[PDB]
């Protein structure tokens, strides 16, 4: 239930998999800053959510990839959005 | 205020001036359809007092004769005029004298009756304060005043009044309510009630006297609405093609099965006759029995009382006039023998089965008539069953098997009970064995262990948890079945629960019986009262003694029984005071038909806004590491008294906990690994005797007792169990495996562990024996999960290993050094990411509050089961502890039998259902 864009992000722009992770989510999760920037420049949904409510900013700041956080913020992202548990990318 | 009604045959509204209206006489509401009787036979069905008044007799002695025809009623008045009568003032004075000889709701009704065509309660709350009684103020309150009328389903939220009930002349919710009311008011039937008043010409059946059974009902007066009610109820008749003709019933199914239920009157007779003509064969007598049963039910429920005479017509020889004999005489003859003999020349006789085939219980189902030879039926006094507490029941033997015999002294009750019983075949309902014709009795199967009431009173030791669940589940099944057939049990009591087998895995354990008070709903019935009674019964099952020994108190606190979560909630919701909020019996059974209902021993909720990251179990009690702040708080939760305590012991968040045991000196020290890297050793006996071991370079993330310390830099430090008590103890050796790669897993079974993305093994010599790289499994799950830290390791024959923020659990063979998807299991049956594992079966606690269960052979999903899981582990009756979050912390103590018992029930119910599939 994944598209080659999913695998490219790991190693459609908003198509989701079993876990709700769109390419963006996985790009901000693994730590590929360039892939995140490419995806936002390609028209990504910086306000998307997975099956657990996490946003691309959530995974970007969840692992310490602050450069991806800045790239998302400069591209219309919401810094106060909440997850399933109500936490924000600022919280993580 | 008062209600006045015009009754009788006929000025109607002409005499009312002296359909609903208002008139002061004190103000009254007049309905033209005390009670005023306008004057000769319609007054008897009307009979609250009735006043006789002449029908404007202005057309003398004739009026007096007509009055004395019926009078020789409260009084008589000669109002002999359509207007301005001489005695009109006298009639008004008499009516005033007769009439003279929820107040808040009455006041509020004026505002209530302001609907141009539910929300009325809001109007009762906006402009009133006492109406806040709500539940206690609206139990019956409006139908008593004829305004805003409200088992009618369309009555709770429904509130044209009586004139439209208009259909006799010729909103969707309003139309549905009108249809329901017309069905209730017997104006229209779910086959009209005013079809015709002339009996249609009937077909010609067999007219032989020896071939027909004729039952006559001589009634002096016809009650009003009798025929319409009989038409409505003479429809659920079955001989196992209803060519039905309707008039003010010719129900013929076959040339040998028909009921000619009609009414008539002879020329030389002032009363009325109801005639039933049935064929005297094997099938028609069933129809006759059903028709007699329905007529008796109508004259007992709808129209109590009514002197009614029952005759049966018999002819010794064909071609002779039918001779009518009272049913009491025929019953006496059937009790004495089975032949009616002519008193004159006693040589011609006729069996009762050919005359009154309902006094000898004739034509009962083929598999049910009692064979007088096989059964013992020895109803000797003092050879009772239950010492007579079950009525007049003794013991006997039917076909070599013991049975219970109930003697019936009075034929009405036996036939009513048999008709009730012949359509109740359920695994949880006691089943009919013998009809019991000649002794006039009823024989049932026997329960060896008495009733459940006796078990709860005395034999409490043998009643285990699974036995309680099985009894309650079977009784709920029975109640649900009873309500499925629109049958209402009176009051479900422990005395009505018979126990056959005490083996917990048997298909049937408890049964419901009714051998002809405190277990009462607040409203009293209705099935909501039955659910209330079942809630009380389950309260008395969970609490073994309970209310049968002596708004309810909490069962696990008043009586001190072992806690049973998910059953106390069911009791609470069943015993809800509002009948609309009680669950239906089907829903109650589904709640009982729960795998997690039996095993869930304990459920503890921790103080609000507390975060616990790790726990350990003493061997009951639990130590917990609070992580809702930047201070190291150690909490102590007692699983018995739920005495949650906490204290600050460290300057940094406590990350891991372990328990060193020293049987040599009988010591037990809890070691706490903190974020700053300090191992805090505290004697579990007292918190004062505490110290610290050698401080680690980085955070301490895992501790195991064999004492092994895993840090955030992979520096596994080995501590001898006897040197844990040594203050500032230095480890004998340190593996130093990994890099600045946390060592977070350590398990026994040579023993193994996990750090970063590598698995290591080592023996008693404490050096690396096997190293396995777990990033080679990136083709099965992408690098977002494999490249995470390793958080859990368990072992039986292959290492089951779980990584941080990953819903995938991997399996690695311990020999060749080389796949459970939790999202798949969750979707088939919500975050998915694995937070903890444990082993016994494999238990996987995911971040969304689910606890997946797997077998250790084929990794098959058993059950998926507070919406987070932080850590699950074993403890000791072996149990499982699970900790999760809501943030409101959650502790859940299951019975480790959980993988097995929930399987049993899955088969149990099934085989039990099979019995129903065989009982139909
Ligand atoms: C000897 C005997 C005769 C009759 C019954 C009986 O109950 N029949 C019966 C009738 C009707 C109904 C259902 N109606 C519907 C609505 N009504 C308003 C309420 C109920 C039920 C149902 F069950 F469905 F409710 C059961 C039990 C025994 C027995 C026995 C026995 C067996 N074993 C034993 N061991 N020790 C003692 C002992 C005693």
């Amino acid at each position: 239930g994944v598209t080659p864009l999913h695998l490219a992000a790991d190693s459609d722009v908003n198509a989701w998999d079993h876990y709700g992770f769109t390419p963006l989510h996985l790009a901000a999760h693994v730590g590929h800053l360039e892939i995140v920037e490419v995806l936002l420049k390609a028209g990504a949904d910086v306000n998307a959510q997975d099956h657990a409510g996490w946003t691309p900013l959530h995974l970007a700041a969840l692992y310490g990839h602050l450069e991806i956080v800045e790239v998302l913020l400069k591209h219309g992202a919401d810094v106060n959005a909440q997850d399933m548990w109500g936490e924000t990318p600022f919280d993580l | 205020r008062m209600k006045l009604m015009i009754v009788g045959n006929s000025g109607k509204t002409t005499l009312l001036q002296q359909d609903v209206k208002d008139w002061p006489i004190l103000v009254l509401n007049v309905w033209d359809f005390l009670y005023l009787a306008v004057y000769v036979d319609a007054m008897k069905p009307w009979l609250s007092p009735v006043i006789l008044v002449g029908t404007h007799l202005d057309v003398e002695k004739q009026r007096k004769a007509c009055m004395s025809k019926i009078t020789k009623i409260r009084d008589y008045h000669f109002v002999n005029a359509t207007e301005e009568s001489d005695a009109l003032a006298k009639l008004r004075k008499t009516i005033i004298n007769e009439s003279l000889n929820v107040e808040l709701e009455k006041i509020i009704l004026s505002e209530r009756k302001n609907v141009p065509i539910d929300r009325k309660r809001l109007l009762q709350l906006v402009r009133e304060n006492q109406l806040q009684l709500d539940e206690n103020e609206l139990p019956h309150a409006l139908n008593e005043s004829g305004v805003l009328l409200h088992a009618l389903q369309l009555s709770d939220l429904y509130f044209w009044l009586c004139k439209i009930m208009q259909i006799l002349t010729v909103p969707k919710n309003y139309m549905s309510q009108y249809f329901k009311l017309l069905e209730k008011f017997q104006i229209a039937l779910p086959i009209p009630s005013s079809l015709s008043d002339h009996r249609p010409v009937i077909e010609l059946p067999h007219c032989e006297n020896s071939e027909i059974i004729i039952r006559l009902y001589e009634m002096p007066y016809f009650p009003m609405g009798f025929w319409s009610r009989l038409i409505n109820r003479l429809l659920e008749i079955s001989p196992y093609r209803p060519n039905r003709m309707y008039w003010r019933i010719y129900l013929n199914w076959s040339p040998e099965a028909y009921c000619l239920v009609g009414s008539e009157v002879l020329d030389n007779h002032p009363e009325s006759f109801l005639k039933i003509t049935v064929p005297s064969c094997r099938k028609g007598c069933i129809l006759l029995g059903q028709v007699v049963d329905h007529i008796d039910s109508l004259m007992e429920e709808w129209f109590p009382g009514l002197l009614l005479k029952k005759w049966a017509l018999y002819s010794f020889n064909d071609g002779e006039e039918h001779q009518k004999i009272l049913l009491d005489d025929l019953m006496k003859k059937a009790e004495e023998g089975d032949l009616l003999v002519n008193p004159d020349q006693p040589r011609l006789t006729i069996p009762i089965s050919q005359i009154a085939p309902d006094l000898i219980l004739a034509d009962l189902p083929r598999n049910i008539m009692l064979n007088n030879d096989e059964l013992e039926f020895e109803q000797a006094p003092e050879f009772l069953l239950g010492d007579g507490s079950f009525g007049s029941v003794y013991r006997a033997a039917y076909e070599g098997e013991e049975v219970a015999v109930k003697i019936f002294n009075s034929l009405r009750l036996l036939r009513q009970e048999l008709v009730v019983l012949c359509h109740l075949h359920h695994p949880s309902l006691i089943s009919l064995l013998a009809a019991g014709i000649r002794p006039r009795m009823l024989v049932m199967e026997l329960a060896s262990k008495g009733s459940l009431d006796r078990l709860l009173q005395q034999d409490k030791a043998s009643l285990t948890r699974t036995l309680q669940h099985r009894i309650a589940l079977h009784v709920a099944d029975g109640l649900r079945y009873l309500h499925s057939a629109m049958i209402i049990y009176r009051d479900l009591k422990p005395h009505n629960v018979l126990l056959f087998t005490l083996y917990p895995n048997a298909a049937i354990i408890a049964k419901i019986a009714d051998y002809g008070p405190g277990f009462r709903a607040p409203e009293v019935y209705n099935q909501q009262a039955d659910v209330y009674s079942f809630g009380l019964l389950l309260y008395d099952i969970l609490t073994t003694g309970g209310r049968i020994v002596e708004k309810l108190p909490d069962p696990v606190k008043e009586y001190g029984c072992a806690p049973w979560p998910m059953v106390e909630k069911l009791i609470k919701q069943c015993l809800k005071e509002n009948p609309q909020e009680r669950p239906t019996s089907a829903q109650v059974f589904d709640i009982l038909n729960s795998a997690e209902l039996v095993c869930l021993t304990r459920r503890i909720l921790l103080p609000k806004n507390v975060i616990v990251e790790c726990m350990v179990a003493t061997h009951a009690s639990i130590w917990l590491g609070c992580g809702h702040t930047d201070r190291g708080q150690l909490s102590f939760l007692d699983l018995n008294t739920e005495g949650y305590t906490s204290e600050e012991v460290a300057d940094s968040r406590i990350l891991c906990l372990a328990l060193v045991h020293l049987p040599v000196e009988k010591e037990s020290w809890i070691v706490s690994g903190t974020q700053s890297g300090t191992l805090l050793v505290i004697n579990t006996e007292d918190g004062k005797k505490r110290h610290t071991l050698e401080k680690m370079t980085d955070s301490v993330t895992c501790l195991y007792c064999n004492l092994l310390v895993g840090t955030a830099d992979g520096k596994l430090a080995i501590f001898e169990d006897k040197t844990v008590k040594l203050k500032g103890a230095a480890p004998l050796k340190i593996l130093n495996i990994g890099n600045v790669t946390p060592l977070m897993c350590l398990s026994e079974s040579v023993m193994w562990g996990g750090c970063g993305t590598k698995i290591f093994s080592f023996s008693n010599d404490f050096t690396i024996q096997k190293l396995i790289e777990t990033r080679t499994s990136q083709l099965f799950s992408y690098a977002a999960f494999s490249d995470s830290n390793i958080i859990t390791v368990v072992v039986d024959t292959a290492l089951y290993i779980a990584k941080q923020n990953s819903p995938v659990v991997e399996v690695w063979d311990k020999k060749t050094e080389k796949l459970i998807d939790c999202v798949h299991f969750l979707r088939e049956v919500y975050s998915g990411r694995v937070k903890t594992l444990c082993l016994q079966a494999l238990w996987i606690g995911t971040g969304g509050g689910h606890i997946l269960l797997l077998d250790l052979s084929t990794r098959r999903l058993i059950r998926v089961i507070c919406n987070s899981v932080r850590v699950m582990m074993t403890a000791q009756k072996n149990v499982m502890l699970v900790l999760g979050y809501n943030i409101q912390s959650c502790l859940t103590v299951w019975d480790i039998n959980l993988p097995h018992e929930v399987q049993n029930l899955e088969k149990h119910i099934e085989v039990r259902k099979e019995l129903a599939e065989k009982m139909r």
